């Protein structure tokens, strides 16, 4: 499940959320 | 684990493994390794006991870690400035010159 | 205990004959002396046999049992040979030369005890400070 | 695999390879390698056991 | 068990003759002593033969069987030679010299047992912590 | 099997004479003991001869065959010399000294077996983990 | 103390017979001399037995007990052999050779004491400055 | 008996670099030490932090 | 084959006399035993002579041919000397001491075979994996 990996890891969270906010 | 100090005794297997002798020996060892260092010495009984120190090295660990982070940057698809969040990696440029790739991706 | 002493003495007499003629009190004393060295938790079930082996090893270390009438001089020296005129002659020697200057490797009982200890617990001491 | 610690004992191949003795020995080895490091020492019995890196 | 004891004793008597005259109880005691060291699992089918070999090795380690009437002194020393005036003379010596200070290499039965163990399981111990 | 036993015993009696007088059951027991060590897939055709060589090696390792009436003491010691007054004298000695503390190099049959194994399979074990 | 002396002397007479004939005052003096070397806090319960072992070791170090009438010369030399014409002959030798030039490994009592000390406290001295 | 201390400062700097990377803030703010890079104009190194704050 | 056996036996009897009195069947058995070790492709033309040399080497390795009536004991031991009262005396010794613990260097026939093999093929094994 990608939810736990998204929650625990900061690098994955940054990778996911860096682009939409910039747009 | 960079240094290991190994302590050898002549008779050490003749212990009950749970009695007072082991407790006293381990307390003595703990105190001795706590109070030793540079400027402090250990008295060793000859012909029945020795004391040796084993060393190691740490040569190229940071470069290995940097290479692994570089692989992560390459696979992710985002500029290293964003992910590593650390400038100075390259020489001081104007500003946006390093971020043009990220700006093109965002566009 | 008490029954342990009788069991150990009986095992010692079973393993080696001709020890039956020895008075019971000396065997008891040697068994109590051997009890100081042998542990109990490690050997568990084989406690009696281990005690018998250690008692035999201590009794035949370099010649310690001796007898009631043995002269005081013979405890620091032995007779290599003896002969009576033209009647008979005899020579004596050691039983086995051990290269290593280690006790418990001088008699077969010591070797047997050492291998039993290696089988049940092992011969090592790995410790860290408290 | 940058460092390896090899532990030698005089009598070690006399075990059943499944009894309590092996379990105790492996637990002892695990604890000792867990609690060692710089500032911590190991007590070794001479003439029957060595420790190399 | 019980039938294992008779099987082991019968195998020992088959391998070496002149042990038949020894009383059966001493052989039983030596077999129970030997059973502490040997492990059935590894040996599996050859358990009886391995037990017989180990019992023989323990019985002939450095001279342990002896007899009922053997004097107590002879357990720490031997007679190198003996002669009766002008009637006869005789000299004795050790059976073999083992360079290594290792038990189980002093008698042929020990060597046979060691090679059997090497064939069935091996002589090694490779472990990692738990 | 059964015919293999007769073939092996007959080969042993062919190679070494004066073994014909030995009772057949002892040879059978020694052959069954030897069969535990000898492989079969490697030797293939030469199985009978390899078994005979190994059985002879085990029978003459350090003196194991002995006899029915041999005294129990002679299994841990030998006689070096013996003489009867002024009638006759005789001295005795070992057959050969092997520098290496290795079994199978003490008797010619062991050396023959070792070279046969080297010829057919080899003396090595090159392994990798599974 | 006083009862300790009686207990120690009685233990020495129990372990080794033929020491009963020795006058009690000499044993007392040797025990007081031995008490200088033996500790008490480490041994605790086994104090009497440790004292007996040390006293025996000191009494049989290289030959020290001797006797009332022994000549003064025999304290720096021994007789190797002696014979009376054609009546009888006799030869003498040392009891054991210790490779290491270390005291307490010359007699069985010294080895027993050393192993007892290793069991109860150990043979080491790990120190740091104050 | 002697020993050595060869590459400890680089090890500590690498661990601090990992902290900087995970935190999400520029290294100038966290390490609070300039000179890490060559002398630039001024805001050129802080543009990333300013974008984050905006 | 069959004619090869007769040729090899005839060559063996030609090289060494006094082997003619030995019964033909034992020589046949020894020749078949030697045939297991000797190759054929390498030696080619000198096959018969190589087989004869190897058979002689195996027959005189450490004393294996013996005889019909030789006692079983003499296969692990020899007689160093023998004398009958005041009639005659005799002493015996080994033929040659080989420093290297290598078979085929104990008898002249083994050395001759080794040099023949070195001349025809060589003593080496240079291999690469498949």
């Amino acid at each position: 499940h990608v939810g736990s990996f998204y929650n625990d890891n900061a690098t994955a969270k940054r990778i996911v959320d860096v682009i939409p906010e910039e747009m | 684990r960079k240094q290991q100090a190994v302590w050898k005794v002549k008779g050490l297997a003749e212990m009950c493994d749970d009695d007072d002798a082991q407790y006293a020996a381990r307390l003595r060892l703990a105190q001795v390794d706590d109070n030793s260092g540079v400027g402090r010495a250990i008295g060793i009984d000859a012909e029945t006991e020795e004391y040796d120190v084993l060393n190691s090295d740490i040569s190229g660990v940071p470069e290995f870690l940097s290479s692994k982070m570089d692989r992560i940057v390459s696979l992710s698809g985002i500029h290293e400035i964003i992910i590593k969040n650390k400038n100075v990696g390259g020489v001081s440029a104007s500003q946006n010159t390093a971020l043009e790739t990220f700006y093109k991706l965002v566009d | 205990n008490q029954e342990t002493l009788i069991a150990v003495v009986e095992q010692m007499r079973k393993l080696v004959p001709a020890l039956r003629k020895v008075p019971d009190e000396t065997l008891y004393a040697w068994v109590e002396m051997a009890e100081l060295f042998v542990c109990q938790k490690t050997f568990k079930d084989a406690y009696v046999k281990a005690l018998a082996l250690y008692a035999l090893h201590l009794a035949f270390l370099d010649g310690a049992l001796k007898g009631e009438d043995e002269d005081l001089e013979s405890y620091s020296r032995r007779v290599t040979s003896f002969s009576l005129s033209g009647e008979f002659s005899q020579t004596f020697g050691e039983v086995t030369k051990n290269q290593s200057g280690d006790m418990m490797l001088s008699t077969p009982w010591g070797k047997m005890f050492e291998q039993l200890k290696a089988r049940r617990r092992g011969r090592f001491a790995l410790m860290t400070g408290l």
